[PDB]
């Protein structure tokens, strides 16, 4: 009612998830590589 | 000595070419991808 938007709460979760998605994608273009840090691919950064 | 000099100095005119053309793909990406970076928070602002 009126003291919480718990709507609004909720809502908050996806757009960074998303975003996250989005600097990933990001990041992935300008450098041209798949793998740009261990996080990603340990064993290829390895390789 | 000459055959010798050359093939120490010159460099290879395929690897330095591919190594241009990947270059040149990497600077487009990039600045397209700086004009996308500032647009978001200024559509962050917009929705403001």
């Amino acid at each position: 009612v009126i003291n919480t938007n718990s709507l609004s709460l909720l809502t908050q979760n996806n757009l960074n998830k998303s975003q996250s998605a989005l600097g990933t994608a990001i990041e992935r273009l300008s450098s041209g590589l798949r793998i740009n840090s261990a996080k990603d691919d340990a064993a290829g950064q390895a390789i | 000595l000459t055959s010798a000099r050359s093939r120490i100095e010159d460099s290879d005119y395929a690897t330095e070419v591919s190594n241009m053309s990947r270059a040149q793909i990497l600077q487009q990406a990039g600045t397209s991808v700086l004009a996308q970076a500032n647009q978001v928070p200024q559509n962050v602002l917009s929705l403001l």
